[PDB]
């Protein structure tokens, strides 16, 4: 069952916005999730 | 119920000598009357 510490959390595009606009957002949450290292830990993509 | 229909022969002979070939023949016919699938293209992010 892997890795059972953590959160695995999916990030998706609702609206056909496509891949870059994905990667922004993603960006934008990532660096938002920065921002609370008092709550979240570690907060990575899991790709490439 | 039964209907009208429209019933279209081919004459191979005619084709033949002409040198049309029955497979333009059927294929003009029923792309241009029936329509035909050609094949796929991504239209805002989704195969169609």
């Amino acid at each position: 069952l892997g890795t059972a510490t953590g959160f695995d959390f999916e990030l998706i595009d609702q609206a056909g916005l496509g891949h870059e606009k994905l990667t922004q957002a993603r960006n934008q949450l990532l660096a938002e999730a920065a921002k609370h290292p008092d709550m979240l830990t570690s907060v990575r993509p899991n790709g490439l | 119920e039964d209907t009208p229909q429209f019933k279209i022969d081919i004459d191979q002979e005619k084709a033949q000598a002409l040198g049309v070939s029955i497979n333009d023949i059927n294929t003009t016919l029923g792309a241009a009357w029936g329509g035909s699938y050609v094949n796929d293209f991504i239209d805002r992010g989704r195969v169609k």
